[PDB]
């Protein structure tokens, strides 16, 4: 699952790639504009939302 | 120009490196658009573009992107996967800055390395080059190369023309295969070769070729599945994988593709109640080692092998490339070619080099440190290149050697390998934290024993041991491995911790994955060690329910935290298993709770935690009844643990939540 | 408790099965958990390891009898051998009175 994730405040358009498949898990059966805790990528998102 | 060349090349059923070497808009992207629209083998080419799903298919031309990052697998199995006149385009940087390209640039397919910022894998550049650069076989097309000169191609330019391209599996399929004799006409046939031989077809072929009603009836079995397409398509086939094949036995021949993928114990027993043909690749990527495929026979055999390519006449340049540019050749284990080779004889010497071996040609020079690929592939039960590009241009790459008689420039082959592979700062480095408490342990700096193999002629030396020696002997060290009563004393033997015992039997070799370590640093090593070890002890009576297999964790040998752990599942990612087991700190965590531990809280999917951990209900039984899509069992479990935690203590859950 | 000493006594003193008292986790693997002994390849409880490898490990009957080397239905003497140990070094003098009466 590819991640193009935008920070408004200064306005950052970064994309991300997740091969993994444990870490994606969570984003499994949640609604759109839910609250993520990126934290399920204990990499570069370090407590994360 | 290329394109009279690419009617050559399909009439000899060879196919071609095109590289393309230059600025990435330049030479890579125009030159691509331009040669898919000449070159046509048909009206022009699937064209695929590569930047495992795809090998059934074949295409004819492809294009590598390379520019950014290689990764060598995808290369070799784009290779296979393209037909005769195909042309494989290989997309790279300016030729002059392509080996240091990487840095900056770096090479993004860095996953071998693994550091944060891509780097430079310069000696795989130099290997790269070298036989690029060796014949006339590969095209190069340079930027700044306003014209290049075609050897080849229409009118009088290079390249002797083959045979037009158009008996080794026939002489094979029946024919060595009848097996009546006075000795047993039932036993075990073993077909081994590389990809693209034909083992496959050839494997399809006796499907019918015996009847049923008739010749006989036939089987068919196979690990993770496998291209099972090819040699049915071939094909009575009928596939049931060989755990659930375990169950009743009606056919005359057994057909199993590539078993070295199989565990030894499942294997052994299926041989037994049928007659077989065992299929097996190697030579090439996600193939098996040689080393192992011997041991492998000795279990048992009639092998015998096929040498030339279906889809390809033999000597391929294409092919050619790959091989060696992915040391795909296997000589070691038999015999070296030299006057030395084979067994290793003399005193084992054990002596540590370092990966700037690769550069340099002369004494130490890229045979050393090709030899110790050879032997550590070779012995392994899949061979892959990352490896190889790990061990070339990863930083924090540590080898040491046990070496046979040493003298002059030319001596006797190695004895014994062990590649030590820094980690941390995949596998013991992204599970320590993943799996373990501390959401720390990524932090250190630990050296994994990736890899460690002693010649099968020299084994039970000490060798092996006297390699790890080495290792320590001028914050830990790591190991993961099948585990075994009899590997891991080796490995305790070794001064190793049992830290870790998965849940899932490995799909390879049967057993579960242990996590051993090498205490080096007191400072928070051995503790990282000690703690996870403690943690086990808590864990064993959980994992041993849950193992099914149920097997006691000896590992070598003969609370607060948990809240952490639980507050992981419950606010994050972590996966069942991981906290669960059958009482880990899940099944702690239902004991305790007075929810519906049972039939709704407790620790896991089903009720939702209860039956899954007390119960071990299926996930789709209780998907049905708490009615739930699948996915969202995790979710549910996920909220039953929130909930649990919250009733025990709402203060703590909620820091513990936030951070 | 006090009821599973009870129990355990009969296990081993006497005739009571294997399940009755093992399951995953009646009394007998409310023993084995206690058990400082063997419990893992040999201790715990039931027929394999003697007790623990069949009660922990579910190994089979006939997978023990061969390690362990009896003849079969030998492995339920083993086993409750093995729980009569366990209760001695537990407590001498409480498994005495039990075994008595």
């Amino acid at each position: 699952m590819k991640f193009n994730i935008s920070y408004p405040l200064t306005g950052a358009q970064k994309c991300i790639e997740i091969d993994d498949d444990k870490k994606c898990n969570i984003f499994m059966d949640k609604k759109m504009g839910q609250e993520v805790e990126g934290d399920t990528l204990g990499d570069e998102f370090k407590g994360y939302v | 120009r290329i394109p009279t060349l690419i009617r050559n090349g399909l009439q000899t059923k060879k196919r071609s490196f095109f590289v393309v070497v230059g600025d990435h808009a330049k030479e890579a992207i125009v030159h691509l658009y331009y040669i898919m629209s000449s070159m046509d083998v048909r009206q022009n080419k699937s064209v695929l573009w590569a930047y495992d799903k795809i090998l059934g298919n074949t295409y004819g031309m492809c294009i590598l992107q390379d520019f950014e990052a290689i990764t060598p697998n995808i290369l070799a199995r784009t290779i296979e996967t393209v037909e005769g006149g195909g042309l494989v385009v290989l997309l790279l940087k300016g030729m002059t800055s392509l080996k240091q390209l990487y840095t900056m640039t770096m090479d993004v397919h860095a996953r071998y390395r693994t550091e944060a910022h891509d780097d430079v894998i310069a000696r795989f550049n130099e290997r790269f080059l070298l036989s690029l650069g060796s014949c006339e076989s590969c095209l190069v097309i340079d930027d700044e190369l306003n014209v290049l000169p075609i050897s080849g191609g229409k009118g009088v330019k290079p390249l002797p023309p083959p045979d037009e391209d158009e008996v080794d599996q026939a002489k094979a399929l029946l024919t060595f295969v009848d097996a009546i004799a006075e000795k047993t006409l039932r036993n075990t046939v073993t077909l081994t070769a590389a990809r693209g031989r034909g083992k496959s077809a050839a494997m399809g072929v006796a499907i019918a070729a015996a009847v049923a009603y008739g010749y006989s009836n036939i089987f068919i079995t196979s690990p993770s599945p496998e291209n099972l397409k090819t040699l049915f398509e071939f094909v009575t086939i009928q596939y049931i994988r060989p755990q659930d094949a375990h169950v009743l036995g009606q056919a005359e021949l057994v057909v199993i593709d590539e078993a070295a993928a199989i565990p030894l114990p499942l294997v052994k027993k299926l041989m037994g109640p049928y007659l077989v043909f065992m299929a097996s690749t190697i030579s090439g990527y996600e193939g098996t080692g040689r080393s192992l495929s011997l041991k492998l026979i000795k279990q048992l055999l009639k092998e015998i092998t096929l040498s030339e390519p279906i889809r390809y006449a033999q000597g391929d340049n294409v092919e050619k490339w790959l091989n060696t540019l992915l040391c795909l050749d296997a000589t070691l284990p038999r015999s070296k070619i030299s006057t030395t080779g084979c067994p290793d004889p003399s005193q084992c010497e054990l002596l540590h080099v370092n990966r700037d071996t690769l550069f340099s040609f002369h004494p130490v020079s890229e045979k050393f440190l090709q030899q110790m690929v050879a032997l550590y592939v070779a012995s392994h039960y899949k061979n892959s290149p990352n490896d190889l590009q790990l061990m070339s241009d990863a930083p924090a790459h540590e080898l040491f050697v046990l070496t046979g008689p040493i003298q002059e420039g030319r001596l006797p082959e190695p004895l014994c390998v062990i590649q030590v592979s820094l980690e941390g700062k995949d596998l013991i480095p992204w599970l320590v934290s993943q799996q373990f408490q501390d959401d720390e342990f990524a932090s250190l700096s630990g050296a994994r024993i990736v890899r460690i193999a002693t010649n099968p002629d020299y084994m039970s030396m000490g060798y092996g041991s006297k390699a790890l020696q080495l290792l320590v002997d001028y914050d830990y060290v790591g190991v993961s491995y099948g585990l075994t009563q009899q590997l891991h004393k080796f490995w305790k033997r070794a001064q190793f911790v049992p830290v870790y015992l998965r849940q899932t039997a490995n799909d390879l070799t049967g057993e579960h994955t242990c996590v051993m370590i090498r205490p080096l640093q007191d400072g928070n090593d051995p503790s990282w060690l000690g703690a996870f070890a403690a943690d086990f002890h808590k864990r064993f009576l959980s994992l041993l329910s849950y193992k099914f297999r149920e097997f006691p964790s000896i590992l070598a040998l003969t609370t607060p935290f948990d809240h952490k752990r639980l507050e992981s599942y419950a606010n994050g990612l972590l996966d069942y298993h991981v906290v669960l087991d059958l009482m880990p700190t899940i099944a702690q965590l239902y004991f305790t709770g007075r929810l519906r531990e049972a039939v709704k809280l407790s620790g896991l999917q089903q009720a939702i935690l209860l039956a899954l951990g007390l119960q071990r209900k299926d996930i789709d039984t209780l998907a049905t009844e708490l009615n739930l899509p699948g996915s969202q069992v995790l979710a549910i479990f996920m909220k039953i643990m929130r909930k649990v935690t919250q009733h025990f203590g709402a203060l703590v859950s909620g820091a513990i939540a936030a951070e």
